[PDB]
């Protein structure tokens, strides 16, 4: 769909404990958190996993685990949400690839919607 | 009757996603070619939805009042699969459906698409709601159904026990994809397709082939996973008998004039428009045809997507027709 | 006009296969139930076929004027993937096909049952080797598709700028299958189906919900392979919509009479008879409907197949809806 | 099909270097043997190659291995081919388990015909 503009561009900042950076759903309408079936967020060659995940929409930030009670929260089309990864090991300043996959659990669509991005950024 | 020349605001989701063009606009775009019916997706151009303000609706008749356009569809989508682990109630359904009922009303939309997996139960007990706003719900029929489909057979035999004419149909174009659209072709062919086989498989699309037999021959050949998946193609996109909608004309609310690729000749490759017009012509249709610009997903990743272009070419193309 | 009864010795092709009953043993049986048209698959029951002797014919001659039975359609299979890694060219399957025309001609049949997945190039070269024989070639209609499938409108385009009479088409009755048929889940049942997930996909084929949901949630579901097996009969087996017979009356040669199961009150559980034989009725049809006992390949799981006693009640039932 | 008549009752007789017994093909049509894609079978369970095979329909017998070039013979409906196989190895008196499953190339069927069985029989 926009698979080529998840990863937003100029985007990697450093939170205190982790990084932050833009993403854009690879779909083309606003969607609830609640149906982000699978987020699959990779920085440098590693998968972040959702206890490490923390999307902040708008002024809301909502850990990627308790996203199913998220359902009111819609994920507007075009909007960068900031996703925060509290990364383990910190990142080193230079240049880093951060690649997100994307399953959403449409519910007009049998299997769930796939779009995936790999860019290389820098922070 | 008359054919008007209507654009889906969905044609422009590339420039609006990248914040280029906002929906004054979009709009202001749409009224340039003429086609001043406006199809807006309220969950993918109107931010807020559904708990938005008055203010936000007095400024939408304020933008149709300045740029002289009417806002005929509102694409609703139920997300029945909200809650992980089961399917909204048919009770939660109703009140989600209601959202758009009241958003249309409140936008001065004539019609909202219904998507095609939307049960005939509930379209039944919304129906009551519907008839409160006056507000006509139009089931999309998109490829890989028909007018003939079982599932559209139910809804059919489901809504003639009703008897309200607020339920009825919205055709897509791509039920009348006549060749395998170009742009899937070279798009396929460059996620590492290979071209031959490509060729093959668009033969046989030509040929009207199933797509269990199209599967089958291009896996024995030989067929990455790009090409069996261009060839599950074929079960999405199909062609359609174009004077099937001479039975339903009074049910068409509304025709998601689709496209893909516009020529620099205002031909569209694939999409059977010459064949189908003519059908909505001798139809008696007397409604819109709202430009759906679908082949940005397509044209996405080693071209510059111009939707304002594609989405004039297709106008113009659609003026010829008409 | 009149439908005739007919049996398609395909009914009896499990006893045929154990030695049961021979040719003019099933011959005999079909006259014992007033079903005297004759279908016969010519590689099914009469080896040595092609090349058959010519006491053979007469033989089949005598066997019809003992009976009073008459021979109205040949079964023809062509095997076009006869050679291994290769497609016989259109002059070899020329030539095959020659060969079931003039088995029909000296049997004494009036259509053939050609295969649906027969190229409409292939029924234009043979067409006038089959006008010389006066050999009517029926495409045979069997789900998943319908006359309004992409495939059929095809070959219904490439016979309307061929105009020959002796092109047309065998619906089955499979493409009105109403439910689920009970012989089809009780066999996925004891192959090792969860009862309860089976009766969520007859459930689902009840309101026609297209099959690709049908296979994703019974998959989520934790549906086994013979599970998602019996979602995918989905496909095969589909309701088609009874009223489309009528605009193709003209050009219906033939009528596989399919069915699965017959109770005690001759009662087929599964397939549109109440439905469809009306249709036939009012469209007008003079053609036969062979009684085409489909069962036997479910219920021989456990179940003693009795080919005569299902058919008997299959064409009792007929006679009644006629 | 006829899954269960594939494997014909008291039919396994021992011929000098192998044994042989008949077979049924689990279609409703006579085939040619060039649209018998794959035919396996085992004999106690121990599968045997295909150019161990001589099918035997009728008074012909064929080797598996070129049978497509064994086109325009057919395999009558109900015909027990004698398929013979020369295992390697003398099978002992008493009850032996012979299985065959069938890949029929059909024409009119995307993918091969499948079928199956698996009896006791004894020499
Ligand atoms: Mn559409
Ligand atoms: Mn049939």
């Amino acid at each position: 769909m926009f698979d080529k503009y998840i990863v937003v561009e100029d985007s990697l900042k450093r939170v205190p404990g982790g990084v932050q950076f833009g993403v854009r759903l690879p779909y083309y309408r606003g969607l609830g958190l609640s149906m982000v079936e699978t987020m699959d967020v990779t920085v440098d060659g590693e998968r972040v996993p959702e206890e490490n995940l923390t999307v902040t929409l708008g002024d809301r930030t909502v850990p990627f685990a308790r996203r199913d009670d998220e359902t009111d929260t819609i994920w507007n089309f075009g909007e960068i949400a900031t996703v925060t990864a509290r990364l383990p090991h910190e990142l080193g300043p230079g240049e880093h690839q951060v690649g997100v996959n994307f399953g959403l659990r449409i519910s007009y669509f049998p299997v769930p919607m796939v779009g995936q991005d790999a860019k290389t950024l820098k922070l | 009757p008359q054919i008007k020349r209507g654009v889906s605001l969905y044609s422009f989701q590339e420039e609006f996603f990248l914040r280029k063009m906002t929906l004054e606009d979009c709009v202001a775009a749409c009224a340039s070619m003429g086609a001043y019916g406006i199809e807006s997706l309220a969950e993918q151009m109107m931010p807020g939805f559904p708990n938005l303000d008055d203010a936000f609706y007095d400024g939408w008749h304020a933008m149709m009042a300045k740029y002289g356009t009417v806002s005929v569809c509102h694409d609703m989508f139920l997300d029945t699969k909200k809650f992980r682990g089961r399917l909204m109630t048919l009770d939660e359904q109703v009140e989600s459906f209601v959202r758009d009922i009241r958003h249309a009303s409140r936008l001065g939309c004539t019609v909202i698409r219904v998507l095609n997996f939307v049960s005939p139960e509930l379209m039944e007990k919304v129906l009551p709601h519907a008839e409160q706003s006056n507000m006509r719900l139009g089931l999309e029929i998109h490829a890989p159904m028909h007018f003939e489909h079982p599932w559209v057979l139910r809804h059919i035999e489901f809504m003639d026990r009703l008897g309200s004419p607020l339920l009825g149909f919205i055709p897509d174009m791509g039920i009348f994809t006549k060749h395998f659209p170009p742009v899937m072709a070279e798009r396929l062919i460059r996620q590492g397709a290979t071209p031959h086989i490509i060729e093959y498989i668009r033969e046989q699309y030509d040929r009207r082939v199933l797509a269990e037999y199209v599967v089958g021959d291009v896996r024995n050949m030989g067929g990455n996973p790009v090409d069996i998946r261009a060839a599950e193609m074929l079960r999405h996109n199909n062609w359609s008998n174009p004077r099937r909608l001479l039975e339903h004309m009074d049910r068409i609310f509304h025709v998601h004039a689709k496209f893909y690729e516009m020529d620099e000749q205002d031909r569209e490759t694939s999409l059977g428009y010459e064949e189908v017009i003519p059908v909505l012509k001798e139809g008696g249709y007397s409604g819109y045809l709202a430009s759906e610009y679908e082949g940005n997903r397509h044209i996405q990743d080693a071209f510059e997507v111009d939707s304002v272009e594609q989405v004039r070419r297709h106008q113009r193309m659609l003026a010829r027709l008409i």
